[PDB]
């Protein structure tokens, strides 16, 4: 349980339709109010997805979430892609890289751990 | 019936299906600098300035509104 719970606040985030998943959508999503947690590889390739996510979320105003976890394929099972089949094995999915956060869908104590996380070590 | 000849002339042309093109979202990218923005916006009273314009020969666009904002130099 050492931070690998922003699956359970991203999916109780899902059922309130609030991830702006994908690269396209993330940056038009955050280019406005709407970020309100966001989440980001390491690295995927060539750097510049990279670059350009974190410029536009280091923006000089209040508005700087941000979290680093690892990599794509995993993550898209972390959101909601579905590959349920009910609880079956298949994957039938693909990994994004970014998602961003809308109003998280929630009162989750879980919610309540994650910014401390953010803010205090 | 008599007979299909299909006798009309061969205009099969079944569209492209937006073919899926490169990385997009090009904003600007600025080195140790915040990025300014090419294809510019609109003051629209629903769209926030996340929508960009498209950059024809002596036009601009809006894509979601489909409507021209382009004003004179
Ligand atoms: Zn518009």
């Amino acid at each position: 349980t050492i931070e690998d719970a922003l699956k359970v606040v991203l999916r109780t985030a899902l059922v309130h339709d609030g991830l702006a998943r994908g690269l396209r959508e993330s940056t038009k999503a955050l280019t406005r109010g709407e970020a309100l947690l966001v989440v980001l590889v390491s690295s995927v390739t060539e750097a510049n997805i990279i670059k350009l996510v974190e410029g536009l979320a280091n923006d000089p105003e209040n508005k700087v979430p941000l979290i680093k976890v690892a990599d794509a394929k995993q993550l898209g099972e972390w959101a909601g892609l579905g590959k349920i089949d009910r609880e079956g094995n298949a994957r039938k999915v693909v990994g994004a890289s970014v998602v961003v956060v809308k109003n998280w869908g929630a009162e989750t104590d879980e919610l309540s751990m994650i910014m401390e996380h953010f803010s205090q070590q | 019936r008599k007979k299909k000849v299909y006798t009309t002339p061969k205009k099969i042309k079944h569209k492209h299906k937006k073919v899926k093109l490169a990385v997009l979202s090009y904003y600007k990218v600025d080195a140790e600098g915040k990025v300014t923005k090419l294809r510019r916006e609109c003051s629209n009273p629903t769209c926030g300035a996340g929508v960009f314009l498209a950059n024809h020969k002596d036009r601009l666009y809006c894509g979601k509104c489909h409507s021209v904002y382009k004003v004179n130099a």
